[PDB]
């Protein structure tokens, strides 16, 4: 059975910096591109970041281009999400998740959640 | 109009 | 035109009673292929199914056979037939375009129904 694990949310403030991770099993990590994916206090759902199965490409829509970057150690079976120069904005459930098919959310983790306040 | 762009999630 | 998702206002349901979800696409992308998502009360969201131009669908693990989509132009639709009290979810329906010079997926907004 697959199985995603996010960690490393918690309290903090504008300006601040944490790096959340994603503990992967169930499944061949190395041969699956991989997703972090937020939802925010209000529920909406927002696509935050993508990384290929050997992490050579990335991608992130603008709201957090410059300011998140994901990653990956294939020998761990981890994913990660590193968040600086935080924005009140970017509170939320952070999720990682895993595609099937051409479906690129059809595994999501349980989330872990970023509280950004002043 | 435009084409849907897919990728295969397994690889 | 930006790639943008619409979704049909959220309404409550008597149980057992019918109910049809929509989500429009943005003109320009009238052919794509979306996937519907629902999200229970302090659970991740889950995956539904897909929704092709076409009104072809596969849909997820542990999907009542009650569930069942179409499509008609720019619209996808999410049909529940019978509807029970497990159904009250948020249903958000999504979009992927894998650009290689730059991905891109959205989301509605949801639909709340309430049963």
């Amino acid at each position: 059975q697959v199985q995603l694990q996010e960690s490393g949310g918690g309290l903090v403030q504008p300006g601040g910096s944490l790096k959340l991770s994603c503990a992967a099993s169930g499944f061949t990590f190395r041969d699956y591109y991989m997703y972090w994916v937020r939802q925010t206090p209000e529920k909406r759902l927002e696509w935050v970041a993508f990384i290929s199965n050997g992490g050579g490409s990335t991608y992130y829509p603008d709201t957090v281009k410059g300011r998140f970057t994901i990653s990956r150690d294939n020998a761990k079976n981890t994913l990660y999400l590193q968040m600086s120069r935080l924005k009140s904005e970017d509170t939320a459930m952070y999720y990682c998740a895993r595609g099937r098919g051409y479906v690129w959310f059809a595994y999501w983790g349980q989330g872990t959640t970023v509280t950004v306040s002043s | 109009q435009q084409q849907q762009q897919q990728q295969q999630q397994q690889g | 035109m930006q790639l943008v998702l619409t979704q049909s206002s959220s309404a409550s349901f008597s149980l057992g009673a019918s109910a049809k979800l929509t989500c429009t696409l943005s003109s320009q992308h009238s052919t794509y292929t979306i996937e519907w998502y629902q999200q229970q009360p302090l659970k991740p969201p889950k995956y539904v199914m897909e929704l092709k131009k076409d009104g072809s669908h596969s849909t997820g693990d542990g999907i009542p056979d009650r569930f069942s989509g179409s499509s008609s132009g720019a619209d996808r639709y999410l049909s529940i037939s019978n509807i029970q009290p497990e159904d009250e979810a948020i249903y958000i329906c999504g979009v992927g375009d894998t650009i290689k010079e730059q991905f891109v997926y959205v989301f509605g907004g949801g639909t709340k129904v309430t049963v």
